[PDB]
């Protein structure tokens, strides 16, 4: 699914907003994010990861009479 | 021939004509409905192709 | 060509052990076979549109149940679809098997019906005369359906059947002697019978116009291994009797022809263009020197070489042909070099190549 | 089943005036042309007087100038013969059209008769009145030039 991806944006714990950029490792197009405050050992952080993919559902029967369902 | 179409009249109606259907029902052999308005203004018909197996299709 | 996978409907499972040859050779050419009983509730062909079985076989006479999504419209769709359908009935038909016939337009007779023949019989017979013997002289003689060889006489016991004389498509292989008139064994008669003279087709097929080959054999017993082994010698006095039966040879090539390996055609790119130049350009002026060219590929096992094409015709038609060529072989493509006639309009160039057992190609540009 | 036989008798079929008879035995044809008809045959059993009927007993045309062939079937009525008028004006849709000689064949057999018998018994002239191939060619017939 790494081709059909339309957006992908990284929260924190309650209102905030973070910052990604693209990298690349030598693939699957890593990305990296810059948290607001880093965590030293022994720390937790929760982090929300929202991503949307299109064109992703198929449909199957492909082919569908007036008077059937998807 | 079922679709009402005024009032005090029975179903199978033409309103430019004032009449009454002659043949309510019938199957179209070589003709497919591709499309039709909203109001039954146009209407546009898909001609078949010749039958799969060779049948006859009158 | 198409796919392997094939599905095998049996009237008893029986048949799987009676009918050895035929099918250890039809497995011995990579097909896959999945036997299932006729009256299994739990077969289907087609799930959302798939069409799960490349290609059908059914060896079952006197079925009236035949499952889950199996119907008479089912297996009409499923030759619409490109399939490859081969029917065997022996005295037993069944009314949809019947039904089915009808939809192709190959008429089978009553249930109780056999083509019987009482100058060409063989002494193997013991019976009231209806182990036919028939001739491959009455044949239809295309390489592509039935072989490039020799045969030996051949010998069935089923039922006859008519050809629709509307239908184009139709085609009869192995029609009976002039003495066959496939009625009721064993009662007078007293109507015209069902195809009293040579007309008794015997074994029919049909070739859709989306090229789907459709084979309507009478007689399940003709492909069982007690007739590939069985030496013939007709009844008439002193007939020779001949080692091999020669129905093995006959048996393969006609599932050579219905399962696409024997006789297939493909239409490549076409190109046209002015005489002196490389791309199409729109709109051709009036006598204008034009080249025509088109590849087709045969598939010859699965090698797809060019095709010989000794007589393949090429119409430059507006509403009928104004020009009619034929097609010299050149470099692998087809092409000649003409002139428009002074006529203008739009204009349609036309190949057709409808051949006795080749796979019917039409292209217009 | 026992075995049986077949025998024809009397046969002397005659061609019908709108009416002279001839006669002919079961070895060989009948000499002459007889344009339309009606042969009788009794159809006896051998070696003990009696009167069969065959399962099968068509009788045929064969036309040498086009290869087709016509089959029709002689039924009896309570006379102990047989009887194929042809009326040469019915029958039309049978006989698309008219060919100078046929071949008239007499196929009969039966299960428990041991020979089936078929040969001509008389010439008979009756006077009663592509898809897939290379299609020929054609050729653009240019305007003349003034
Ligand atoms: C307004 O619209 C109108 C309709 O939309 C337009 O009209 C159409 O115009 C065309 C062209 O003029 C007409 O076509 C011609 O009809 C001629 C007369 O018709 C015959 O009908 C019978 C045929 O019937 C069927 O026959 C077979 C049966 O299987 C079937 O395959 C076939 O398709 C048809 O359905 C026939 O039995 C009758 O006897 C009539 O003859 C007919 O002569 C024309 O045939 C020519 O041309 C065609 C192609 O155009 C060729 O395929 C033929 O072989 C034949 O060719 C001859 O003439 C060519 C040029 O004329 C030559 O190149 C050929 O070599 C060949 O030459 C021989 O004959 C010449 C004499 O004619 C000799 O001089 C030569 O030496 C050769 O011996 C053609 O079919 C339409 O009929 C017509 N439609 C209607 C409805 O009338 C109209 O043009 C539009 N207006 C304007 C201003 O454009």
């Amino acid at each position: 699914l790494e081709a059909r991806l339309a957006h992908l944006g990284v929260q924190v714990k309650g209102e905030d907003e973070e910052e990604n950029n693209l990298e690349v490792r030598e693939s699957g197009r890593f990305f990296t994010v810059k948290l607001p405050v880093a965590l030293d050992p022994g720390a937790k952080i929760s982090v929300i990861v929202e991503t949307v993919y299109t064109h992703v559902l198929h449909p199957y029967p492909t082919q569908i009479t007036q008077s059937e369902k998807q | 021939g079922q679709v009402y179409t005024e009032a005090k009249r029975p179903p199978g109606f033409d309103r430019v004509r004032n009449a009454e259907i002659g043949n309510k029902d019938f199957e179209l052999d070589v003709l497919e409905e591709a499309y039709t308005t909203e109001h039954w203004l146009v209407r546009i018909y898909k001609v078949k192709d010749l039958d799969n197996r060779g049948l006859s299709r009158t | 060509a198409s796919g392997p996978r094939t599905l095998v409907l049996l009237d008893n499972l029986n048949v799987r052990e009676t009918h050895s040859l035929f099918f250890r050779s039809l497995k011995d050419r990579g097909f896959e076979l999945t036997f299932k009983t006729a009256d299994d509730p739990s077969l289907s062909l087609i799930k959302y549109g798939e069409f799960l079985y490349d290609n059908l076989i059914i060896f079952s006479p006197s079925v009236e149940d035949f499952g889950g999504n199996i119907n008479v419209e089912t297996i009409s769709a499923f030759i619409d679809g490109g399939g490859s359908v081969l029917v065997a009935a022996s005295s037993d038909i069944g009314d949809p098997l019947r039904e089915l016939g009808s939809e192709c337009g190959i008429e089978f007779d009553e249930e109780k019906t056999a083509v019987i023949d009482h100058h060409n019989y063989d002494i193997s017979d013991l019976g009231q005369h209806t182990l036919i013997v028939a001739d491959t002289e009455n044949l239809l003689k295309a390489p592509t359906i039935v072989g490039k060889s020799s045969l030996n006489p051949i010998l069935f016991r089923g039922v006859g059947m008519v050809a629709d004389p509307d239908n184009p498509l139709v085609l009869d292989i192995l029609t009976g002697s002039s003495t066959s008139y496939s009625f009721f064994p064993d009662k007078p008669i007293t109507q015209y019978p069902h195809a009293v003279g040579k007309n008794t087709l015997l074994i029919a097929g049909l070739q859709a116009r989306n090229n789907a080959r459709v084979i309507f054999s009478g007689s399940l017993d003709f492909f069982s291994d007690s007739f590939f082994n069985s030496a013939v010698q007709k009844a008439a006095p002193g007939s020779q009797r001949y080692s091999q039966t020669g129905n093995y040879e006959l048996a393969v090539a006609l599932s050579r022809w219905v399962f696409k390996e024997e006789g297939v055609l493909r239409v490549g790119p076409v190109s046209h263009h002015r005489v002196g130049e490389t791309a199409p350009p729109n709109a051709y002026t009036v006598t204008d020197l034009v080249e025509y060219s088109i590849v087709i590929q045969q598939l010859s096992n699965g090698k797809w070489v060019p095709f010989d094409g000794d007589d393949i015709q090429l119409e430059f038609v507006r509403i009928d042909p104004f020009v009619r060529t034929f097609l010299k072989k050149k470099g692998g493509k087809y092409s000649v070099q003409f002139k428009l006639p002074d006529v203008y309009g739009v204009f349609q160039f036309k190949v057709d190549y409808n051949r006795l057992g080749y796979t019917h190609l039409y292209s217009s540009t | 089943k026992i075995s049986t036989e077949v025998g024809i008798t009397n046969v002397d079929l005659s061609t019908v005036d709108k009416p002279k008879t001839t006669r002919v035995t079961y070895p060989a044809k009948a000499k002459g042309t007889f344009i339309a008809f009606a042969l009788f045959f009794q159809l006896v059993d051998v070696n003990t007087g009696a009167e069969l009927t065959p399962h099968q007993t068509f009788v045929r045309l064969h036309n040498q100038k086009t290869g087709q062939e016509v089959v029709f079937v002689a039924e009896p009525d309570n006379k102990n013969v047989y009887k194929f008028e042809l009326d040469t004006s019915e029958r039309k849709i049978e006989f698309d059209s008219a060919s100078g000689t046929y071949t008239l064949y007499l196929i009969i057999g039966d299960a428990t008769l041991k020979n089936p018998i078929l040969w001509n018994v008389a010439d008979v002239v009756i006077k009663f009145p592509n898809l897939f191939t290379p299609k020929q060619e054609i050729q653009h017939l240019f305007r003349e030039p003034e």
